[PDB]
């Protein structure tokens, strides 16, 4: 910290909604990139898209871990994906909806659906732990 | 032709791209029954004893 304001804080926008980070990233792709082309053969209604509905980073879970239940292997999170992702909004009795969130919105009204993926994790530690 | 008759079309969707009949996705074509009857089966079978003949 060597300014007024802390430091720059390095920032990522997309749709209506702006991420900042301070520090350089770990990163990895889980497969090669490309474009689709055979998803043209399985659907003759049109593919819809709402770019400014579904490009938007969306926040997740908060997961909190303890020293005392941090052994090696443990899992803070096993989950489906995107499935617990998508259906993270539950009634009183855990039945999912996709009513409320805008990104989800759209997987309400239809049958079938695709896309890639991108996950972020921000931990937000202080200069004195490890791990 | 009566038989290929088709009036008053009313389509929702454009039509369905084509695979060349399953030869984009499997690596050959399906097109003719023609093709199907030059695939051999079973036309008879038996069993003959000695009792069957002469």
């Amino acid at each position: 910290m060597d300014r007024p304001e802390g430091s720059e804080e390095r920032t990522v926008q997309t749709s209506n909604v702006v991420l900042g980070e301070t520090n350089i990233e770990s990163q990895d792709i889980a497969s090669k990139e490309y474009s689709p082309t055979w998803d043209r053969l399985a659907s003759s209604e049109v593919s819809d898209e709402y770019p400014m509905l579904t490009d938007r980073w969306l926040f997740w879970k908060s997961v909190k871990w303890e020293v005392n239940d941090s052994a090696f292997g443990k899992m803070l999170v096993q989950e489906k994906f995107p499935q617990s992702w998508v259906q993270m909004d539950v009634n009183v009795n855990n039945i999912p909806r996709y009513t409320n969130i805008p990104n989800f919105i759209p997987f309400n009204i239809h049958q079938y659906m695709r896309a890639d993926f991108e996950v972020k994790i921000y931990v937000n530690p202080n200069d004195f732990v490890s791990g | 032709m009566e038989r290929t008759f088709t009036p008053n079309v009313m389509q929702p969707t454009p039509l369905l791209p084509t695979t060349n009949d399953g030869r984009v996705t499997f690596g050959e074509a399906f097109n003719d029954l023609k093709d199907l009857a030059r695939r051999y089966q079973l036309y008879w079978e038996g069993t003959i004893l000695e009792g069957n003949l002469r």
